[PDB]
């Protein structure tokens, strides 16, 4: 591949230098120390994240307002990074923010099932994933207008043309289900997208890393299935993003299966999920291969696939971050070194 | 049970930072009116000490267990278990103040 | 009394609802009301909060605990007033986002005179 440059070359360039100014391994461990909210503010100004550490007050400085900077150096980075570029850059950062959209959208559909005073809402909503529509579904109250407001106007719609009849949700939880479903529907379309429209060998890593979070989000509704008396396995098939790179040998498999034994046993069918199943945590083992698989997407450097790259392993930075300053800040040293740092 | 309510009141808001951190968001939306009746309740107190009729509150969980569960990753099942912890010490924090106001 | 369940009504952090209703918690659906009334972390006036914790303590029938953030330094008067009784609320002030539980409780505090 040598076109890349004519459209994206400019984006790869700025994404990578971006890239270059991760938490440094040694800075991170210094900053750990600094178990002190001013201190942990001050080594965080010696990152090269800047001074937004002295843009708020001493006495509201905390890990929710380092989160809350962070986010927001986050969102103004992608926002330019997007902005910068057109054509499948562009598009490859629209469906970026679909993913977060996705989530926003599930936020959005709290308030309609149930009266909430919208507004929080609107105020919280997570800014990568922001929605054109997203006043629109605020201001619809019943389920036909918000549907309406989202499968009209806002670009999720073939989601929910997808799935989603008449969107009652009168037994089925948003967030365990409807979120879920959007976000197979949006795992799906991401996969024919990268599979139709990406080259090599950023195509290839997307595969890889789409099939990561898709297994990702089935070993996390199999873990859910337990708890619930819905859910049955027939809507887990359905339940399940239907591809990946367990799918379909694992994914079928750990679907029909039901009780607890079946959960871990479906992972041993796969040679990468050995142990997470067994040993360790769904999550915590979830962002270390996800920050690995990261770092090999940004190794290849002249790819799309390094925009996600990038994306994905400042966010496992952020969730560091935020598992650094809430350990250090309050107090529990036990496990300030959960964070992952091998970017 | 006061300095507990520093701890290990902590060490479960941690849990729940935690399961946030997997689910990558502040879970506390979609927990707000997730349930009626989340599964835990307060027992009507009944006991007699030292000749007095205290009445410490033996709280106990409610048979609908889970009945706002089951949502988001799989840190939730563990956060809702230390939350229920937590309440246990609360109830046992409420019927010692319970007995020392009466 | 009857049996009922905590609530956590304190300005400061609402946090702690998050926290607390994974486990335990409070709603109404009779009244249509959620008894677990978050706290906003400072983004309503005091009037409301007093307003509910007098709801809460002085209305309810059914008797349970209750909870309160780091505001309960804050509203220690009303806090002693509402707690001559350990029905139907008997207080308490968990840390909620920060380690908020000093020798000003008014539970401690009254403890700490009376020792």
């Amino acid at each position: 591949g040598v076109y890349f440059n004519i459209d994206n070359g400019f984006i790869e360039g700025v994404v990578r230098g971006y890239r270059n100014g991760l938490l440094s391994n040694n800075q991170y461990i210094n900053l750990t120390q600094c178990d002190t909210l001013e201190d942990l503010k001050l080594q965080l100004s010696s990152t090269d994240y800047g001074n937004f550490l002295s843009s708020v007050s001493s006495e509201s400085l905390t890990t929710s307002l380092i989160q809350e900077y962070a986010s927001s150096k986050l969102y103004h980075e992608f926002n330019y990074i997007r902005d910068q570029s057109s054509g499948s850059t562009r598009k490859f950062m629209d469906y970026i923010t679909y993913g977060y959209m996705i989530d926003n959208v599930a936020l959005m559909i709290t308030g309609t099932i149930h009266d909430r005073d919208k507004g929080e809402i609107l105020q919280r909503c997570h800014p990568l994933g922001w929605f054109d529509t997203l006043p629109t579904l605020s201001v619809a109250t019943d389920l036909e207008s918000l549907y309406e407001t989202v499968l009209v106007d806002t670009p999720l719609a073939p989601y929910f043309k997808n799935c989603f009849d008449t969107a009652e949700e009168l037994d089925d939880m948003n967030i365990e289900i409807i979120r879920n479903k959007l976000y197979k529907a949006y795992l799906e379309d991401f996969y024919n997208f990268v599979t139709e429209e990406i080259p090599e060998p950023a195509k290839e890593c997307m595969q890889t890393l789409l099939g990561f979070e898709a297994d990702r989000r089935s070993i996390n509704i199999a873990l859910n299935s337990l708890q619930s008396s819905d859910i049955d396995p027939d809507l887990k098939s359905d339940l399940l993003p239907n591809i990946g790179k367990l799918y379909p040998l694992a994914t079928f498999h750990l679907a029909q299966a039901q009780d607890f034994e079946g959960v871990r046993a479906a992972l041993a069918n796969v040679y990468e999920y050995r142990g997470f199943l067994e040993t360790g945590n769904l999550e915590d083992h979830f962002y270390q291969l996800e920050m690995e698989l990261c770092r090999d997407a940004f190794t290849q450097q002249f790819a799309i696939s390094t925009v996600w790259a990038w994306m994905k392993s400042k966010e496992q930075e952020v969730r560091n971050i935020t598992w650094i300053a809430e350990c250090i800040a309050q107090n529990q040293r036990e496990r300030i070194n959960n964070y992952i740092s091998v970017y | 049970a006061k300095q507990k309510m520093g701890r290990v009141m902590q060490t479960a808001a941690f849990s729940l930072a935690e399961v946030s951190y997997a689910t990558g968001e502040n879970i506390g939306y979609q927990v707000q009116e997730s349930v009626s009746t989340a599964r835990f309740k307060v027992r009507a107190r009944q006991e007699n000490v030292s000749g007095v009729y205290l009445s410490q509150f033996e709280s106990y969980i409610d048979p609908e267990i889970n009945d706002f569960r089951l949502t988001g990753l799989g840190r939730g099942g563990q956060q809702v278990q230390r939350a229920k912890e937590i309440y246990s010490r609360a109830v046992e924090t409420l019927v010692e103040l319970a007995s020392l106001q009466t | 009394a009857e049996k009922r369940t905590l609530i956590a009504v304190i300005a400061d952090e609402d946090t702690t609802t998050g926290l607390l209703l994974a486990g335990i918690g409070q709603i109404t659906p009779e009244t249509q009301e959620k008894n677990f009334f978050v706290y906003q972390e400072g983004k309503t006036t005091k009037e409301e909060i007093t307003d509910k914790f007098n709801h809460f303590t002085e209305e309810r029938d059914d008797i349970a605990i209750l909870l309160i953030n780091q505001h309960i330094a804050e509203n220690i008067r009303a806090r002693v007033d509402s707690f001559t009784n350990a029905f139907p609320a008997i207080l308490e002030i968990p840390s909620k986002d920060h380690p908020y539980d000093p020798e000003k409780d008014s539970v401690l505090k009254r403890v700490r005179k009376l020792f």
